[PDB]
């Protein structure tokens, strides 16, 4: 999950040679679907991505700082003079065939953290296991090999 | 912050001054003002939940103090220290929290307690039931001022990754 | 489980990498996003139970919802956006791409349809290639609001014999709807062909979406200068109207609207004015917004987003709410301790004039928190009461 | 000058002084 | 107008170092 | 002859060049083969004889696994899987050993230039960990103070980058064609101007500007690629380009002989 | 309400889910571990004798 | 337990071939081929160059599922000309072209090394 | 924790550069953005790691085990 | 851990009404965080300073 | 055997961009017949047009039951393919207006077109055809 309530899990994984890739060769770590943007209305996630990119380029670590006066316009000017597109977009190529994608996409660094609900503690199955005493039923307990 | 009324500079001003704050910075970098030493001559005031029915507060220290970005009374008695300090510990981690929806903030403030990183430094000594330590914990590129006080830059939550908001056909 | 779905049967394909795995179309009957949800499996143990399970509880003979006489399935977010993207008059496909797409359709008979153009060049239209997935002998008409049989706006729909003729594919055709394509094919051809229909459509649109790419970002949300200026002056004149009403009220001459008390009339007038302002500004932003804007692409493409979402992200948030009345004087005579007493100007009582792009002044931030909290607690009580009454 | 007013950036010094004194669990300890 | 996007302290550290 | 090649510039660690008379799948497949299929050498299995440090054991394993190794002579030996032997003969593997001590009062670092080759090197240039900087230290592994001990036994094997990112030489890649968008394989999101709102490519000037008004050259086709390869340093960059070409053709010839044998 | 009208059962499994656009609707993807734990009896006929013999 | 690792990602068919030659039944002179332990990095190349050849009529490859390192390929062409001959011609073209590329690269590399 | 070896995105070895990047900020009084530039990390996927990695290892190390 | 150290709780009873203390109040300003709360059976019941 | 099935000369009145990027709208009048009228969509990038352009149209039911499509076979072709703009489609609606003037609607993939005219009210078309435009 992000710092904005975008919790989610990994669908599948890919290596680089079929991950999509940009002109400088910055192959991304992870890709999330665009439809999580509008209905969740999570603008600050996008703003963070932009500011984080320009912070990493400049060296100067960024600043979130709620009721300040930092605007995306100022962020955009600064990032443009660092030599990228003014809204963080990017030309990027289908790593299968090397062809250009049509629509340019958003791209940048963003801060995540890893949650404790891991699948290895939630997978559970039982066929004909142990058996309760008072009611003669399958017992409880994922750890106790229950039903 | 307390705001005196009658200034020989005319209008109205809060009592604390640049000299005091320079003395504060000097005390910090000494590594003998305190918060208490700032109390003991009437610069800040403790206010309970009721005197707000008797006082008047300014947002900025400039908002009415002299007589394409963002859209933003002459009897002020107090000015608040900084408006970002209406938040709480968890919600002081959300970057730009004024730029999204409130229920999303509430979700994030719930989920952050489920995150993992380091939690202490003597963790090699402490036997414990369940502990979760990750490998290469990175301070976040974006940040806000409060998490400096939360020591969060010293003990970060997760790592920061290069993302791409695309729909790459499947998953 | 609440209704007849969410016990449906499946065939099993064993896969590696431990987790379950299911098609995206069946997601909404289960009512289950992948945010960490969990399912349950139940293996039958004999021939009778296997047979009746396969012949009743299998998915493909449950497309039409008995509870509301329209199909509960459909195609969803990614393929919906991709299918509107693919079905436009302004797009085209060349030979190698169309060969790979044709091989992606599994039941493809092995004939390549002649392209629409031999022009100097062989190119196929997205409508033309998508017609391969549609099986033959299907007919459908829409004729909505344009559609003079020479459809200039390209709205509407028409299919002769499994071939698109004109019309942009949209949720009003391929999502769950009363005269929907899914409804038509299930009622007509046979209610297991439709499963293969979903498979074909999903595969081909996903492949083409892979090789087209689609995204969005900040620059979708930002607006244009003059339109922003018009938004600002619109909200300003709304404030002027409010101030005029307050002056009239404070001068004790008002009409004192019938059936209502004086203060009730005043509150009604001001809330009406502010909501009209928000609507007008949002309409202004939307009609400015370019056709290359991706949130516009999704929102007129069906799947996600809304008019009010666009309006709130760009133009104005609008007046916050605590059960109809706006924010009441919890503190005596004032809403919050940063104003003088006895105000009714909208910013003091809680009109978040600003927008999510520009962020909120802290008072407006607080009122926003109020409204959201109200929604949460209402959900947390209604769920328990509705569960009891359902039982 | 020393008697000039305070631009809003500066108050983080005051906040640092406050936290350096009180800590965070101060109410429990008190 | 400079809009202040990041942090800085040690310029003011030496500023009071010679203002003293 | 065919696919001409032009070198723009070169260094010890990266080659930047031009590729012409070639097709798009050819270039892209060359890219992927270079990024995934080059055989090399890397440390693979490790035996902790004795750990004491605060640093955790599987950190020591994983961080050992990522040190690049000298692999000029990689073709001389063969895979442990195909090997006639069992348990890491000299003719399929190499052995590494590490020693550390908390000697000083201050903290002592353990750099990559401390692990030493032990087994028979049989005169083939293999296994010496690369020292890129000019100060002798390799890459940092671990830190110790005054009482901690490490005794490590390590075995390197062949491996390729497909099943782990250990065995990569690739480390980055670059790729570009039609910097002026004459092929119209994209169109620019914008709000006033495509031309104003996008920065020019660095590779713009090696082709002429699109001449402003001539109709859409529909019959044309992509050529003239722009590559920049930048190896990590486990192997020289000319070697990685030539080996990638070689292994791609080895793959294709393998499928050809399989077909003929069928 | 907890032992007659509803109860624990047997032959069941529980994991988390993810999308896949390479399964048609009546299909479901199951991990090999789950399919190794679960089972289902078959009666031996003349038709399935060899296949069941091999599978034993 | 039986969840596969990355050994089966590229190691050729253990007790198995490298490819299958199965005839289609829906159009004249069409074959599907199933390669395995390979993916886009070979399939796109073969399809593109085989399409560049003129005597074929259809050539398209797909991978069924990224969990499996197998992929298919369908070729049909006009009469007399065998699809297997088409495929072997394509492979010979590939080996020749990139052998030329290789030699060209060492020449220019040695030239760029000054003196 | 140590610096990572080999940037997760790209793969270039990092970890030789750490103490160098330190002493570029100890005695050379240099601005850090230029410090990474003169260290020679021109892509930014590599750059994020040195800029954001924290060094908990010495704070661990100031115990006295055995 | 810090969040759990500064943490407040009130009792109410069985079900309770709406405009009773579940919903956020004006007086809460600057004292209790208007953003955090657990959801479900405690929203507005457990709050942080 | 597969001759022309309707041929004429059309003067374009004007062109509508259609608020798209590669296709546009074109309407025209026949120079010869005073009542025959046309509307049409053109992939304007392959064949840019403007007002006051004479255009030649040709229906051409075939080129001499159909097979799969073929890559175009570079040999000499005694066909209707010595044009510059060749486009395959299907008829879908017939219409009687003014008790003389037939109208017909042919689709092209997603592109649409229209005729008028009352002379050839049986010689006119049938269910699908090509479309041939030169210069
Ligand atoms: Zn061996
Ligand atoms: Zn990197």
């Amino acid at each position: 999950a992000s710092r904005h309530g975008q919790k989610g899990t990994i669908g599948i994984t890919y290596r680089r040679e079929d991950m999509p890739f940009t002109a400088e060769g910055i192959v991304p770590d992870l890709i999330i679907n665009p439809h999580a943007i509008p209905s969740r209305m999570t603008v600050a996630h996008l703003i963070e991505c932009l500011l984080s990119k320009v912070a990493a380029l400049s060296g100067n670590e960024g600043d979130a700082s709620p009721f300040t006066d930092i605007t995306v316009e100022g962020i955009s000017k600064l990032l443009r003079e660092h030599g990228y597109q003014s809204r963080g977009f990017e030309v990027m190529y289908n790593g299968h065939t090397g062809k250009k994608l049509m629509a340019q996409i958003f791209f940048g660094p963003t801060y995540y953290q890893r949650l404790r609900h891991m699948v290895d503690d939630k997978i559970h199955a039982r066929a004909r296991g142990p058996m309760q005493v008072l009611t003669r039923q399958p017992v409880e307990g994922r750890s106790r090999d229950g039903g | 912050f307390i705001v005196e009324d009658d200034e020989s500079l005319g209008h109205k001003e809060l009592k604390v001054r640049k000299g005091h704050i320079a003395k504060l910075m000097a005390t910090e970098y000494q590594d003998e003002y305190t918060w208490s030493s700032l109390l003991n001559e009437g610069l800040v005031e403790y206010i309970d939940a009721e005197e707000e029915e008797s006082i008047l507060i300014a947002m900025q220290p400039e908002d009415l103090e002299p007589a394409a970005k963002r859209i933003r009374a002459t009897t002020f008695t107090h000015c608040e220290i900084h408006p970002s300090m209406i938040l709480g510990v968890a919600a002081s981690i959300i970057p730009f929290p004024d730029h999204n929806q409130s229920p999303r903030n509430t979700y994030q403030s719930a989920m952050g307690k489920q995150a993992m990183g380091v939690f202490l430094t003597n963790y090699n000594v402490r036997m414990d039931t369940m502990a979760n330590i990750l490998y290469y914990p990175q301070k976040p590129l974006g940040t806000t001022r409060a998490m400096e006080y939360l020591k969060f830059r010293e003990l970060p939550a997760g790592q920061n990754a290069i993302v791409a908001i695309a729909c790459y056909s499947g998953y | 489980s609440l209704h007849k779905m969410s016990m449906m049967a499946h065939r099993v394909k064993v896969i590696p990498y431990s987790t379950f795995r299911l098609n995206l179309s069946v997601t909404s009957p289960y009512n289950a996003d992948f945010d960490g949800d969990e399912m349950n499996l139940h293996v039958p143990q004999s021939e009778e139970t296997r047979a009746e399970l396969s012949q009743l509880c299998a998915v493909p003979l449950q497309i039409v919802s008995p509870q509301s006489n329209k199909p509960c399935m459909g195609i969803v977010q990614d393929t919906l956006c991709g299918i509107r993207k693919l079905t436009l008059r302004d797009t085209f496909i060349e030979l190698d791409q169309v060969l790979n797409m044709l091989y992606w359709v599994p039941d493809w008979d092995g004939v390549i349809p002649t392209p629409a153009i031999i022009k100097p060049k062989p190119l196929w239209s997205g409508k033309q290639i998508l017609s391969v997935a549609i099986p033959n002998g299907i007919h459908l008409q829409r004729f909505d609001e344009g559609t003079t049989l020479l459809s200039p706006k390209d709205n509407g729909m028409l299919i002769i014999d499994g071939q698109i003729i004109f019309g942009v594919v949209e949720k009003k055709t391929v999502g769950s709807s009363n005269g929907g394509l899914i409804h038509v094919v299930t009622r007509e051809k046979g209610p297991q062909v439709c499963a293969k229909l979903f498979g074909n459509i999903q595969k081909v649109v996903n492949f083409w979406l892979l090789h087209n790419g689609f995204s969005t970002g900040i620059g979708d949300t930002i607006a244009d200068g003059p339109t922003m200026r018009e938004i600002t002056e619109t909200i300003a004149e709304a404030k002027k109207k409010v101030l005029d009403v307050t002056k009239e009220a404070q001068a004790n001459l008002l009409t004192a609207k019938h059936g209502m008390t004086l203060r009730e009339s005043f509150e009604d007038n001001v809330v009406r004015f502010l909501n009209e302002a928000r609507d007008k500004a949002g309409r202004l932003a939307e009609v400015n917004l370019k056709d290359l804007n991706n949130v516009k692409q999704m929102v007129m493409a069906g799947s996600k987003g809304s008019f009010i979402n666009i309006a709130q992200m760009s133009a104005c948030v609008g007046q916050q709410s605590v059960e109809g009345k706006r924010i009441a004087f919890g503190f005596v005579d004032r809403t919050l301790p940063h104003f003088s007493k006895d105000d009714y100007s909208p910013e003091s009582k809680g009109f978040v004039e600003n927008s999510y792009l520009r962020g909120l002044t802290p008072q407006e931030f607080f009122f926003h928190a109020m409204g959201g909290r109200e929604g949460l607690i209402d959900t947390a009580v209604k769920t328990a009461e509705t569960g009891y009454i359902q039982r | 000058d020393e008697s000039a007013p305070i631009t809003a950036e500066d108050s983080w010094a005051v906040i640092s002084a406050f936290f350096r004194e009180k800590g965070l669990v101060s109410q429990q300890l008190d | 107008t400079n809009a202040s996007p990041f942090i800085k302290r040690d310029r003011m550290r030496r500023n009071f170092l010679r203002m003293r | 002859e065919g696919p001409q090649v032009k070198i723009r510039e070169a260094s010890k660690d990266n080659v930047d060049f031009i590729l012409s008379n070639v097709d798009l799948a050819m270039a892209n497949s060359l890219r992927r083969v270079m990024i995934a299929e080059i055989p090399t050498l890397a440390i693979d299995s490790v035996e902790v004889e004795t750990n004491t440090t605060v640093l955790a054991d599987e950190f020591i394993a994983h961080r050992l696994g990522l040190i690049p190794l000298q692999s000029m002579d990689i073709e001389q030996l063969e895979y442990s899987r195909d090997c006639f032997c069992e348990d890491h003969c000299d003719k399929c593997s190499v052995v590494l050993t590490l020693q550390a001590f908390g000697e000083s009062e201050s903290t002592t670092n353990v750099y990559s230039k401390d692990l030493v080759i032990v087994s028979n090197l049989m005169g083939r240039n293999i296994g010496h960990p690369i020292i890129q900087d000019k100060e002798g230290n390799g890459v940092l592994i671990c830190k110790l103070r005054k009482g901690q001990e490490l005794k490590l036994t390590c075995v390197a094997k062949k491996g390729i980058a497909k099943e782990h990112a250990k065995w990569g030489p690739a480390a980055a890649i670059e790729f570009e064609y039609d910097p002026w968008n004459k092929l119209k394989h994209t169109d620019y999101w914008y709000e006033q101007d495509s031309a104003k709102e996008w920065p020019q490519s660095k590779n713009c000037e090696y082709e002429d500007p699109p001449n402003e008004g001539d109709p859409f050259d529909y019959k044309a086709q992509a050529d003239t690629f722009y590559m920049n390869v930048e190896s990590v340093g486990s192997i020289p960059v000319d070697q990685v380009v030539v080996r990638g070409i070689d292994t791609l053709q080895k793959k294709v010839a393998s499928i050809l002989l399989a077909l003929t044998q069928m | 309400r907890g032992n007659l009208m509803g109860k624990r059962v047997d032959f069941s499994a529980r994991t988390v889910i993810s999308g896949d656009p390479n399964l048609e609707l009546d299909q479901v993807g199951v991990p090999k571990s789950i399919a190794k734990t679960l089972t289902y009896p078959e009666v031996v006929t003349p038709y399935n004798i060899d296949r069941l013999t091999q599978l034993v | 337990m039986n969840a596969p690792d990355r050994f089966e990602l590229f190691l050729l068919g253990e007790g198995e071939s490298k490819l299958k030659i199965d005839p289609d039944t829906k159009a004249p002179n069409a074959v599907v081929i199933t390669f395995e332990k390979e993916d886009h990095t070979l399939g796109n190349l073969i399809r593109a160059e085989l399409l560049n050849d003129r005597k074929v009529l259809f050539a398209a490859y797909k991978v069924e599922h990224p969990f499996f390192a197998r992929f298919k390929l369908r070729i049909q062409t006009t009469e007399g000309y065998d699809p297997k001959d088409a495929l072997k011609n394509a492979c010979n073209s590939i080996i020749n072209k990139l052998g030329a590329l290789k030699t060209n690269f060492e020449t220019e590399w040695n030239l760029q090394t000054l003196a | 924790m140590i610096v990572p070896v080999r940037c997760f995105s790209c793969g270039k070895v990092v970890g030789d550069k750490w103490e160098s990047y330190l002493n570029l900020l100890q005695e050379d009084e240099l601005d850090e953005g230029t410090a990474l530039s003169r260290l020679g990390l021109k892509r930014y996927c590599c750059r994020r790691m040195i800029l954001t990695h924290v060094d908990l290892i010495e704070k661990f190390l100031r115990y006295n085990p055995l | 851990t810090l969040s759990h150290l500064r943490r407040t709780n009130t009792p109410i009873g069985r079900d309770g009404k709406l405009a009773k203390p579940r919903q956020l109040h004006n007086t809460h300003w600057g004292l209790v965080c208007p953003a955090e709360t657990p959801e479900g059976q405690a929203c507005g019941l457990v709050k942080n300073l | 055997m597969s001759n022309t099935l309707f041929d004429d000369i059309f003067q374009v009145s004007e062109v509508d961009p259609g608020r798209y990027n590669k296709v546009c709208r074109i309407e025209a009048a026949s120079t010869t017949q005073d009542q025959c009228k046309l509307t049409l969509d053109i992939n304007v990038e392959l064949f840019p047009v403007a007002a006051q352009d004479s255009l030649t149209v040709t229906i051409a039911s075939s080129l001499n039951a159909t097979r799969s499509w073929r890559p175009p076979q570079a040999g000499d072709r005694s066909l209707a393919d010595d044009y510059d703009y060749v486009m395959y489609g299907t008829a879908y609606k017939f219409e009687e207006v003014s008790k003389d003037l037939i109208a017909v609607y042919y689709s092209f993939g997603g592109l649409l077109m229209r005729l008028e005219g009352n002379y050839r009210n049986l010689n006119n078309l049938q269910e699908n055809a090509y479309l041939l435009i030169r210069r």
